[PDB]
RNA sequence: CCCCC
RNA sequence: CUAUUAAAAUCACC
RNA sequence: GGGGAUGUGAUUUUAAUAG
RNA sequence: CCCCC
RNA sequence: CUAUUAAAAUCACC
RNA sequence: GGGGAUGUGAUUUUAAUAG
């Protein structure tokens, strides 16, 4: 018993081909078989019209050549080049008139979110050549398959197909990734998908730039990146992985349930797709922080988390100095790296687990608000950038609000998100009920800098000794500038910033 | 349903060449990169006398020689691809083909790599001497 | 003859009854009866020791009864009733060893997700009386209902399933309404589950208070409303509507799907109950709102409604002052009303078309910042509660974001929210991407007005002249206090208030 | 050319491996295989995301290395060991999906009845190293491991499932022995399921103590002895002994029901561990009892074997003194010694065979009640520790309730329990049946002492000279209530009291 | 596997008889019981000519008769009990009876009541005249 | 049996 | 006589 | 309709093949 | 499919 | 033309 | 190897039967 499913003849004649016309020796039929070789009778002409169905099912890419990609990836690379995941799944029409014994795929649908319906097409085997033609089809029998039956009538050729395919991951990953990552849940239908879509081959450069050539086209034989790819019908060299490779037992839904209930409506292509992208986001990231691994700069990287820092400086030195608190406790510190150095304050780390830093000052935290409510009565408490369940009333937090979807910020597992920025953090899902105690931290610049040397700056947020007076000198005037840019840049990438109800910018007037 | 056509020791150079966009230099790849060649073809029972042409209507082979069915060493046929003749028409498909018992281990590639003399009708290099 | 699925002996004997202890006239066996009537065989002896399951589905609840209130209501009723609505939905096992032709309730879901699961339980005549019994069942045949089979090993006593059912009833629907509205998609088997937890009767009134009773306890024959039901285990008059009865076709879930994108995960009880509210609210509130209807008032209704209106004439007089604009564009004005009288600027109305004042004031408008951008460039324009795709730079809105859940804003359909406030008004999902052009609006209290003369305020954002000296005026202090707890009032309603970006408190602060 | 199933390359590939990362000769793929030597063929590029299971079936333990010790240990080693037995079964499910040819640890299960789930897990070659990582698996195939279905969805990681291991091993084990017997019945998938938590080496000291280290941390590579172990993850030298090597045939359950018909419920992990211990104990110890093996001391073995002299003194004097018995029959005294040396009483002595005395004093005995009810009517017949089916009348017993589990006794054969003082008796299962002619012995003090003269005893139990006045002298009442500690020590040990129906105090308090 | 028997509408009637300790007397109260009679009997298709003998090795019927064969109307050989003759031997096994067509509504019934007159081989009291 | 349709 | 496959049977484990 | 399979060893024999 | 063997 | 079985199809529920 | 089965209704038609 060893033979395969790729390429298995479904057509319905009974008496297989003559000794020319035949593609393999199992193709040619008993009647001219002859001690494990063929012979050519001279009765039997060779059928010249016959439409023969080929099974393109059961493909197996474990190909080793040297200058050729691998499509299948390792978890490693799939992990480092997250926002290349796109999900993907396949509903299938059974071949019923002429042939039996093959699926076709029906809808084609992606963790984008959209669903492509395409006329059942196979491989027909012709005598002169293979054509690429419609055939039969059915729905598969069954209930949970009832909503594919309005489909068989509806769907564009596999031309208009393609090019909606590649115009799709095109606008989708453009300024994502050079690549793309399809996460599937079960290769095998996925791969008989993908054989009317994909042509692979060498590593190949854009026409029109330098980057990775992503999509090819037939009618001009030219490859081109996510960008200059208008027109093309062809993804050029896809990577995948299987997650029921990942040791999973029974099926997508069953396993994506168990994590997540934000997602449903199974057995639909695109939700399927969800699903899947869910799933691997979960296996991968959910887990915990991994800080040896380190992604690319997309855009506007360094000057949010450049901005973040600076806010933090700004906001709790101001706070401080506003009200003057005993001590302040920074819950969720892996190091003691202090936010502002020169405060007349007693500063004590706190985090769950300290990240190996053999200085042990920060103490052993697991922060919740129904077990830890005295923990800290007085003071503030430093939360930037960490997730509890509620904060306390004398708090200053930072939280990253999960539901601002951004070219850093991908959809993670069960409404969470996956802010992608150096390093990917996993950030759950963001409920408004943690600040019932808290207000939102309003607009203000505060300086202590002297000062001195396009419109002069009317405004009264400014907080400086030099805005007493009429007007405020050129140096505050462009720090106000920056420090207005950076704050509207760090709360445009979903950084929500929290205050105790207290605070005020009175207080900060008591220094001028 | 459907009666199976092919090996399981074929998948591999089979896939491969049905993904690839030049599935020529893809197979020539496949075997320089120490690939096994296309195993499973129909090899006719021919007594080994005739003319020696490369492709014909019915077996014509002389005794360094071997008959295949054309279809069964075209990589396009093999593959079910389109084939890059004009028209899209298998030359192979419907024809025997001759291929040198030396080259009798990779049919496949045989005929990717040579061609025949169009006023000759036989393997240049191998069996034409009309130089 | 003609009978009904109602009461339909399940069991499997092959005989009938006796003429005693055989409830009706089909159910005596054929060795009796003689002429249209039944004859005493002496000789015969009656069963003792059988057991017959007795078919719960086919009930009809049409009467017309003086004192007794109609379960199923109209639309109108069921539209007026709309904070009561729970969807409901269950799923069934069929009754497979010793009777066939019955369903029993096996899982049951709310609109709430609360999924409750109970023993296979029927009503089994026995020669003395109906035994409300645990019976065989097995859970229906296919893959669609392959979920359901972990389930059969689970499960609960009914007592404490109607227990549970009567709390979370409670829990839900205690501060929002007087009764119970249950959203069916078909009421075929809801009204057979209906049977184990639903009690009706007259109309009553809760012990130890005055509201309507909606709850009653076996255990003493004692009637409660939501709020005093502690250990009550039936529901005594709940209302519902059958929504496939609107003119629906197909599934549940064909339905839903052309209108929502948010719910899912099909033959689960509770979403298929949340899927049912869903399409019930589409259907009722997301085509137009209607003014005609009104609502009784849950609770901070009234301060909502005035501190909306205390805000609203502060920042759109504030904003006209600090910026000196020539023209104003109220988009979505349903009446000729201004936010402050006086004003000199020059007033513009617009709205959908004209609401209810047919003066010539008003203008017609659809507004969309694809067709509409450049059209109201010079001005201010005031959107207040008017939900466009995108708000232009020069905006002063509010918009009530539909993510905070409250008693006031129930869910509604495609991510959006039913906010009941004295009108039903059905709002489209919130997203940020409208406020893009626009910043937040700083909390700021604004005050011209003349001053007579007590804990000091020592808050900076008082703009007054009472704040330019050292110490603010107790009319102004408490009038700040007022204003504080109004904005706090509507920012905890789910509403968001947005600016232009070049608003500054500066240039109120100039006037003096 | 021989191999062994141990590293067994179980993956699903034809191929073989390049000749660098292949770990033996057998793994080079037969491309580079020339004249009993590899070739570097430069053309062939070697694979870098393969994943290959690898078997952990087949170790052999039998090395002979200086100073690590043997994990299989000889049976005279295991009975003298018998306080740190504990039983131990795995059940295991099949690879099944990307590599067919293992089995993996799914059930584990101890003599305690703890059965700990585990996720199929496996060491699966990569390109760079081994990965202990999830692998796809499915339960065995039959209906006696259809319970093992469920447990594929239940699971834990490995990590928390040895931690919980060492935790449960220790919780059993910390004040019995310094050393765990994992009592195998088939060693073979026990030592597999043994890589998993089982580390070895030189025999090695607790930290913060000085017993032997059983536990071994890998966060920090610190040992630990049974008490000290608290997040140590790691048994660090397990010895173990297999059952099976016993000469036995058949199945387990074959072997253990011969013996026992307390356990059963096979192929449940614990059932089958306790199945295990209880035949090893079984063969062991049921046999006969040796003198020749003593045991350590745990802790109040001392004051137990020195309470039930100081109650064996008392009653027998006593019950002597109240009757004035002629003749006493001592069945089941192992050596020529008396209770009470000096007595009026004529006394005999019996046993089963004479125990180490060869003297002619003691007489054989075999004692049932069937047989030997009328021979020793006369006189009392004392039983001090003799299990015999019935007692007669007129008997002064002792005997060991094995109900009563503790630090002493163990589980044993057939509900029998092996009470492990100095020696290790098994003792067979505690019946009130053979109590039927006699009453409990109530509890008394007598003394007939001299006397000498601070907490009053008021006490009437106290039969002695100073009782009869109104206040006992400090002589007596300390001595009292030094016999009064005794005896509950003995009653809570598991010893029962039994006396002759006609028994009194009466004639105590007469010879004073 | 094997070939069914007996119909559905027999079991009560053959369980009840197959655990009874006298299976005629408890025949007989479950008819008077309001019981239904044993169906499924072998009716032989004869011409209703010939004599009128009760227990034959033929057919031999008369015109107000009917002919079965005779185990299929033996209580004990439908229930597969011990046969109360002495030696455990079935008269109607291996035989043809004749039930009177009036009776002919429950033959196993009519003989387990019936009894044959030894000098002339027919019905007593139905067909018998030798009083 | 399990997964895919 | 020794070794190597293939098959079968039995036994133990899952 | 499409697949992927059906676990771990041990001991006797039977034919063979090689020496 | 479920139960029994 | 009305009613009663049987069958088939479709639809909704499970 | 042995069984027990394969749920609830609604609407059209088709043949019939009865009136
Ligand atoms: C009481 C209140 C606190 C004091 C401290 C800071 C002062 C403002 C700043 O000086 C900026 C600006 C200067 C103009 O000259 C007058 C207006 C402004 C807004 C001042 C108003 C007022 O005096 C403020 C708010
Ligand atoms: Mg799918
Ligand atoms: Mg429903
Ligand atoms: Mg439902
Ligand atoms: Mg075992
Ligand atoms: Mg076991
Ligand atoms: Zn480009
Ligand atoms: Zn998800
Ligand atoms: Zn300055
Ligand atoms: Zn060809
Ligand atoms: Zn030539
Ligand atoms: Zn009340
Ligand atoms: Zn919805
Ligand atoms: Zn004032
Ligand atoms: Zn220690
Ligand atoms: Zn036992
Ligand atoms: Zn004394
Ligand atoms: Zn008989
Ligand atoms: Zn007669």
């Amino acid at each position: 018993e060893n033979v395969t499913g790729l390429f298995k003849d479904c057509s319905k004649v009974i008496t297989g081909l003559h000794p020319t016309q035949a593609p393999t020796h199992l193709s040619v039929d008993t009647k001219f078989k002859t001690e494990g070789l063929c012979v050519d009778i001279p009765g039997i002409p060779k059928d010249m019209t016959y439409r023969r169905l080929i099974s393109m099912m059961g493909f197996k890419m474990n190909y080793q050549v040297n200058g050729y990609p691998n499509m299948f990836i390792t978890r490693e690379e799939a992990i480092r080049h997250v926002r290349a995941w796109i999900g993907f799944d396949v509903e299938g029409c059974h071949a019923t008139r002429e042939a039996v014994g093959t699926n076709l795929p029906l809808q084609l649908g992606f963790s984008t979110g959209v669903n492509l319906v395409a006329v059942p097409t196979g491989y027909v085997d012709t005598p002169n050549n293979t054509d690429f033609s419609r055939v039969s089809a059915k729905p598969p029998p069954g209930d949970q398959f009832k909503h594919l039956i309005p489909l068989m009538y509806k769907g564009l050729p596999w031309n208009v197909v393609r090019i909606k395919i590649v115009q799709m991951l095109s606008d989708t990953l453009k300024n994502l990734s050079d690549r793309v990552v399809f996460v599937l849940w079960a290769h095998g239908f996925a791969l008989t998908s993908m054989k009317y879509f994909v042509k692979i081959g060498p590593e190949r450069t854009c026409c029109l730039c330098d980057r990775r050539a992503t999509c090819f086209s037939t009618a001009s034989d030219t490859y081109a990146c996510w960008h200059h790819s208008i027109g093309f019908d062809y993804v050029y060299n896809p990577f995948m992985i299987d997650v029921q490779q990942w040791g999973f037992t029974g099926n997508l839904q069953s396993n994506h349930d168990l994590y997540c209930q934000v997602h449903g409506n199974a057995h639909v292509a695109s939700c399927d797709a969800i699903m899947t992208r869910c799933l691997a986001v979960h296996e991968c990231f959910v887990k915990r922080v991994d800080w040896t691994i380190e992604y690319p700069i997309i855009g506007d990287e360094l000057k949010i988390n450049a901005a973040c820092r600076k806010v933090q400086h700004m906001v709790v030195k101001a706070a401080l100095l506003a009200d003057k608190f005993p001590v302040l406790h920074d819950i969720g510190n892996p190091k003691a790296i202090k936010c502002v150095p020169q405060a007349d304050v007693e500063w004590k780390f706190y985090d769950a687990q300290p990240c190996s830093d053999k200085a042990y000052k920060i103490e052993e935290l697991f922060y919740s608000y129904a077990t830890h409510s005295d923990k800290f009565t007085d003071g503030v408490c430093l939360f930037w950038n960490c997730n509890v369940d509620r904060y306390p009333a004398n708090s200053i937090v930072c939280r990253f609000d999960t539901r601002v979807l951004s070219n850093l910020n991908l959809p993670g597992c069960d409404g969470g998100s996956l802010y992608v920025n150096k390093h990917a953090f996993h950030t759950p899902a963001f409920d408004k009920s943690a600040f019932v105690n808290l207000k939102q931290l309003p607009f203000f610049y505060y300086s202590d800098s002297p000062c001195e040397s396009y419109v002069p700056l009317k405004s009264a947020t400014c907080i400086t000794r030099c805005n007493l007076g009429g007007a405020v000198c050129r140096h505050h005037a462009n720090e106000y500038r920056l420090y207005l840019d950076a704050y509207n840049m760090m709360i445009s990438a979903g950084f929500s910033l929290w205050v105790y109800k207290q605070f005020d910018t009175y207080n900060l007037w008591n220094t001028f | 349903a459907g009666n199976a056509t092919e090996v399981p020791a074929n998948s591999t150079v089979l896939s491969f060449c049905a993904f690839a966009v030049d599935a020529a230099k893809a197979y020539k790849d496949y075997l320089a990169s120490g690939g096994q060649p296309i195993t499973n073809c129909v090899k006719m029972l021919c007594t080994h006398t005739g003319t020696g042409q490369a492709i014909t209507v019915t077996p014509e082979a002389n005794m360094d020689q071997e008959s295949f069915g054309g279809a069964s060493c075209c990589l396009y046929c093999r593959c079910h691809i389109d084939h890059p003749n004009p028209k899209g028409f298998c030359d192979l498909k419907g024809k025997y083909v001759q291929i040198p018992t030396t080259c009798a281990n990779d049919p496949v590639g045989f005929t990717l790599k040579n061609t025949v003399c169009t006023v000759c009708g036989m393997w240049k290099g191998y069996g034409c001497s009309c130089d």
